[PDB]
RNA sequence: CUCUUAAGGUAGCCAAAUGCCUCGUCAUCUAAUUAGUGACGCGCAUGAAUGGAUUAACGAGAUUCCCACUGUCCCUAUCUA
RNA sequence: UCUAAGGGUCGGGUACGAUCAACUU
RNA sequence: AGAAUUUGGACAAACUUGGUCAUUUAGAGGAACUAAAAGUCGUAACAAGGUUUCCGUAGGUGAACCUGCGGAAGGAUCAUU
RNA sequence: ACCCACUCGGCACCUUACGAGAAAUCAAAGUCUUUGGGUUCUGGGGGGAGUAUGGUCGCAAGGCUGAAACUUAAAGGAAUUG
RNA sequence: GGUCGGAUUUCCAACGGGGCCUUUCCUUCUGGCUAACCUUGAGCUUGGCGAACCAGGACUUUUACUUUGAAAAAAUUAGAGUGUUCAAAGCAGGCGUAUUGCUCGAAUAUAUUAGCAUGGAAUAAUAGAAUAGGACG
RNA sequence: UAUCUGGUUGAUCCUGCCAGUAGUCAUAUGCUUGUCUCAAAGAUUAAGCCAUGCAUGUCUAAGUAUAAGCAAUUUAUACAGUGAAACUGCGAAUGGCUCAUUAAAUCAGUUAUCGUUUAUUUGAUAGUUCCUUUACUACAUGGUAUAACUGUGGUAAUUCUAGAGCUAAUACAUGCUUAAAAUCUCGACCCUUUGGAAGAGAUGUAUUUAUUAGAUAAAAAAUCAAUGUCUUCGGACUCUUUGAUGAUUCAUAAUAACUUUUCGAAUCGCAUGGCCUUGUGCUGGCGAUGGUUCAUUCAAAUUUCUGCCCUAUCAACUUUCGAUGGUAGGAUAGUGGCCUACCAUGGUUUCAACGGGUAACGGGGAAUAAGGGUUCGAUUCCGGAGAGGGAGCCUGAGAAACGGCUACC
């Protein structure tokens, strides 16, 4: 993540409809808005105390987690704020009464609240189409 | 016309999807407005299920809001000074959402005197009563009064001219103003 | 575009077309019961096989199975009702091996002979 | 394609209408109304296949606009008006009333009620929201919007309507031990005295049900209709009371009387 | 089978810059071809360091066809030093 | 008529500011 | 209010010339396979087939084939304290 | 270095068949219709044919991969008597 | 066989279930019912420990497999009942004083695999406390 | 209903194929053909071409009728009987046919829309619109054109139309009539300081933008800034208001404004009743049509997971000009490289990518079957796509529509 140098983009990075009044002075200088995705997933401390914007984050963005919940191992982390996981399952062929290995690559979106490496086991939650191929958002990483 | 579907351009594996299902109407696109300044000429567009959509062209003015003071005034737009997406929109003075513009900035001055009364830049007893109540609240931030001297406050359009037919926005304040001043002042 | 009418065929020809054992056996049934066809005989072998098929599969089920009880007694009762299954045989095992011509006995053509009035099956 | 379908072929209509496959290609398509298409009486079925008060679709019509039949106190001179769960059909002639209640097998049954009972009906609320200008309202299973309900009326609760106005006379909360009627699913048309419910936060709530004979079964929350408390219900249950006796027991009963 | 030599031209190749007859015969190229190319081969008089058969790249080398191009030509006219 | 990228030299207790100048795309 | 006409844009039919792929299809000549026919020449294999046979490889001869080197027994030897 | 006894590993050999196989034969070619220890490769009547074409490797000779049209009622294995 | 081929009690038996103890937590905090209550008022009373019913909380090693359940349109397949005169069919139909009318049905089974909930936890994997930020506190 | 037989030899046991055998709701064809019920039927080759005739129009009591149509109300001298034509409103996007395209495409089962549109039903839902809002106004109701029709013509023709002359609206088209109360703004004047005031404006809904609320596991104290409802200015202090979801910037409310400004009934049939200070005075039902928003229903679009035939004589593919992603914006009814600008080099693949073939629409299903399986599915149901090949578009809630239009071949 490396704090993503939050103001790298040409446009000002802000949370929509989150206005901090410069007239008054209050602690926590930058007012922040964060939500909980529900279903038992818990907001990481990075999301609450972070400085990124990432409007596609399930905890600080405008997206919501609903639908299928999937799990898989990270196989490609070379993009920006998006990784590819692989789901390994077994397919049953009823003629021979035995199974066979199969896999499916799923591109998922990872918030700056999470640091994922190749081999990390991550569970995801389905959201609205984030891009051409991304429909799932990283919601919890359970690997060390 | 313009299609918005995905049976065109290639799948995630690079494969070329074959022709299927001649273009349907419910996946249509339309020409961009490319809104300009002056001579307000807004053309209505009929959309799905009626729902008239105003394709604003050559818009003259708009409702701009002062976030700190919580007021909104109607001001003339002078021009476009910055646009994150493209510079050609700045050169041609195109008005789109999230475009930094300079506005008339006079109607905010008469409101400031009518509300606080002290000054900007540089009689009845009931007037001072309101002024006394609204005291020690005219020190908003130094970067804004300097703009009032030139009568052109920077602002960011928050409406979509080609979709709603209007052009509205807010006065840049605090970090937003600071961020866009190093962009403009850089040379 | 209308509801199709279900229809099924009610006979099945034997596998071996020419053998002395079956050909001489069928002709015994034809004369003894006054039948115009071997298809008249194949029809019962089709129904008997279907009845035998149902009893064969129900017997593999464990005893006191609710499906075996319900369909077993219904099959026994229906066979007992037409007289093809004797009253003393209600054990779902005599259904399997009744006879080829036990059903052929309840035919109205040969049933008239039993209650006189024809003095020949052809009559 | 290109718009809504105005036709309904046979062998595609719901099976609980018991429309014979032969003698006709199409089936009465229930027009838009208070109930889903897949769950609907519509009157032409009621007046020609359920009550036998008519023989063609013509005399079903000729009954309609001479105003002999009214649904829930309103005339409804429509051939295919969708009537769903527990609607009151009053026929002015013969001074007899009706209620639409599922039989044991899940089909709509001809239930006859007294005149006094025809003065009310129940509704399973589907959502509680805030209307314009902050006016709360409830939406029952038949789309009846009742503004200003009792604040205690939460979702999946049954309310009692007066059949003359939209006002709510009484309501029953949702809890274990309440009498429930099953609307949809394999157990459709049974009365089940909820024993407990399990949440599964994330959707598709499940509630466990045990009838009067301790024949427990599990049905989804979307198919459960609270109808009162233990013992007396708030309506008149049809004959059989939805017990779902075993198939091996029906033939025992069918041979008992003949 | 026969006369015969020191040995009697093997592998290849061909009307080839080497084939008299000869404008050889067949096919293709054309409206029409002693031209070109591909085959055939009792080859007047092809043939293996007299080197045989190929061969990418190269050539102010010889030849054929096609596209473009045009006063070469149909058919000449005009201007300048 | 514009836009963008491609540099040198100076300043940090034991991430930037100033000045300067090339034609290349 | 407002027709003809008109500037730029996106959508883009269609046509012409190229290129590529696929499927049929003509062709002098060449070289195979199969069948039939009492054809011609020899007798290569099956017996120690009259030089044991076969395998790989190379060269040669009208043709079956022959020969060199290494191998095999499917050999004609299960064997010489 | 020999002799005796035992044991591990090996090249083998002799007898017999509870066993297998169509048989010749086999201590594996046995524990396979009383059919399942793990795993890789290969075959689907005989010719055309390991041929044609396309690839790929080789200086070449050639190696690897590899058809179709067509044709046929038999080819083939092991034993018995002549 | 105490009723005339139909069921019950105390039963010698078999078969599968639930709970408790033998070193054997098979998570629990705010609170309600305080519950099954040491609770007993004189032989039916005034007062024990929350999941046995709940609302919210902290973590919760993850899979495969199998039982059960909902779901998997109708028609079609199997199958129950029944006059198409039998049958393929169809879902009808049956019973009365037929002068007033009554009434049983139109079930059920099957439905690969993928998805959801529940019990099991053998079998086959997965991780845990080892240059200890290991656990209870 | 778990079955075999003939053929290699002089004869024998095998391997092995050839042939026989039975079924097909699989077709074709030959011969023959008395009865009853039931019934497929130009799919296969040519999604090749088509003469002709039909296949979509529609009205009630309740939108508009002076037919110079028909009879007759006689209750009527404006109308109210029937009723061609025509305007208006709905429909023609259903149904029907075919299987050419199409191989993660369609489709099946299973999810989501907290990521959107929704004619029509069904249930609710506009005291706030006389604009310098005390003459500007018709509010017992305000204007315009036009169809039909009459008459004059064009060409041979088409569901071709011109010029002239009227008249209608639920056509177009402007346009008010109904309280109050409360609250926020300015604020005359007294002028006190504790500050009060007369007066005026704003406050429906719809659009757009900015901002605020949309809280809630537990209990007691310290004094400051000043009292904060009422004071015995000690302070008793409580009333202080808050819904839903697993989850939101949700529903909803409030403030400041913007809008060339949507809606807030200038409509129609019948019955005709009560009130009196008896005036064409005031109230008064059963309905029909319309209308903003929400919800419901009929849907639509997009979408999660898993699943498809034969091919390596297809091993790498996509990324110039979109490939995978980020940011911002446009476009859309909405999410999304759907598109644009800048930026990063990403994304799929021996677990069979990509390419090729299909005599491939996908499923429910059909044939034969001991068990396993093999083959088939143009075709009575569901879902797709197409109207000779392409592209484009008007109308509408809904079409890339073809018994709609435009262009090219
Ligand atoms: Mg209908």
């Amino acid at each position: 993540s490396t704090e993503l140098t939050v103001q790298s983009e040409r446009a000002f990075q802000k949370q929509p409809h989150i206005f901090n009044n410069p007239k008054v002075k209050t602690s926590k200088r930058t007012k922040r808005w964060y939500k909980n995705a529900g279903l038992g997933f818990k907001t990481p401390k990075t999301a609450i105390e972070g400085s990124y914007i990432d409007k596609k984050c399930p905890f600080t963005g405008l997206v919501s987690i609903r639908g299928k919940i999937l799990t898989g191992t990270v196989v490609s982390t070379k993009m920006h704020r998006t990784i590819v996981i692989r789901r390994a399952y077994l397919h049953y062929i009823p003629k021979y009464n035995r199974y066979e290995k199969r896999h499916k690559n799923v591109p998922v979106h990872v918030s700056p609240a999470f640091r994922v490496q190749v081999g990390d086991i991550v569970t995801v939650g389905q959201c609205r189409p984030i891009s051409k191929t991304v429909r799932f958002n990283v919601v919890k990483v359970s690997a060390a | 016309g313009i299609s918005r579907d995905s049976r065109h351009k290639r799948s995630a594996t690079g494969a070329k999807r074959a022709q299927f299902r001649k273009k349907r109407k419910f996946e249509l696109g339309r020409q961009p407005a490319n809104t300009k300044i002056g001579a307000k000429r807004i053309h209505s567009v009929r959309t799905r299920g009626g729902n008239k959509k105003y394709r604003a062209l050559r818009i003259e003015t708009g409702n701009f809001s002062w976030a700190s003071e919580g007021i909104s005034k109607k001001t003339r737009i002078a021009g476009v000074v910055y646009h994150p997406s493209n510079n050609e929109l700045v050169r041609t003075n195109t008005l789109t959402k999230a475009a930094i513009v300079q506005i008339d900035a006079t109607p905010f001055r008469q409101w400031f005197e009518a509300h606080y009364g002290q000054t900007l830049g540089k009689k009845s007893k009931n007037a001072e009563r309101k002024w006394a109540a609204r005291a020690a609240s005219a020190k908003i931030e130094s970067s804004v009064e300097s703009q009032f001297s030139a009568g052109r406050l920077y602002a960011c359009i928050s409406s979509r001219p080609g979709q709603s037919g209007r052009c509205d926005g807010y006065i840049l304040e605090g970090e937003e103003l600071a961020f866009y001043l190093r962009r403009l002042t850089a040379k | 575009p209308r509801a199709p009418r279900t229809y099924s065929k009610t006979y099945s020809t034997p596998k071996r077309p020419y053998e002395s054992s079956r050909l001489d056996a069928e002709l015994k049934l034809a004369g003894e019961f006054g039948l115009k066809n071997k298809k008249e005989i194949y029809r019962i072998s089709f129904q008997l096989s279907k009845i035998r098929r149902a009893a064969r599969d129900l017997l593999t089920r464990d005893e006191k199975d609710p499906k075996r009880l319900f369909e077993g007694n219904a099959l026994i009762r229906r066979l007992v009702r037409v007289g093809v299954l004797s009253e003393d045989k209600k054990k779902l095992d005599y259904v399997l091996a009744l006879k080829v011509e036990d059903f052929l006995e309840r035919r109205l053509q040969t049933q008239v002979y039993k209650l006189g009035l024809a003095k020949s099956v052809h009559h | 394609a290109r718009g809504p379908k105005k036709h309904l072929k046979r062998l595609a209509a719901p099976h609980h209408w018991l429309l014979d496959k032969l003698s006709g290609c199409y089936a009465p398509r229930p027009s838009a109304g208070p109930h889903k298409l897949r769950e609907s009486l519509p009157l032409i079925v009621f007046l020609r296949n359920r009550l036998k008060y008519a023989l063609n679709g013509r005399e079903v019509k000729a009954i309609l606009m001479q105003r002999h039949v009214k649904v829930d106190g309103k005339v409804r001179t429509d051939t295919t008006y969708p009537a769903g769960f527990m609607d009151v059909i009053t026929l002015d002639a013969t001074n007899e009333n009706f209620r639409l209640v599922y039989d044991v097998k899940g089909r709509f049954a001809v239930h006859r009620i007294t005149d006094e009972e025809a003065s009310y009906k129940l509704g399973k609320v589907k959502k509680v929201q805030l209307g314009k200008k902050g006016v709360p309202y409830v939406v029952t299973h038949d789309g009846r919007t009742i503004r200003y309900p009792d604040p205690n009326i939460k979702v999946n609760d049954t309310v009692k309507i007066d059949l003359a106005s939209g006002k709510i006379t009484d309501f029953i909360k949702f809890d274990a031990g309440k009498l429930v009627y099953v609307t949809g699913g394999r157990n459709l048309g049974r009365i089940g005295t909820i024993v407990h419910k399990e949440r599964h936060d994330g959707g598709f709530d499940l509630v466990h049900i045990k009838d009067s004979l301790d024949n427990t079964f599990v049905t989804r929350l979307n198919n459960v209709f609270v109808i009162g408390e233990q013992g007396k219900p708030y309506i008149s249950l049809p004959k059989g009371k939805g017990i779902k006796l075993s198939i091996a027991e029906e033939r025992d009963r069918r041979r008992a009387q003949q």
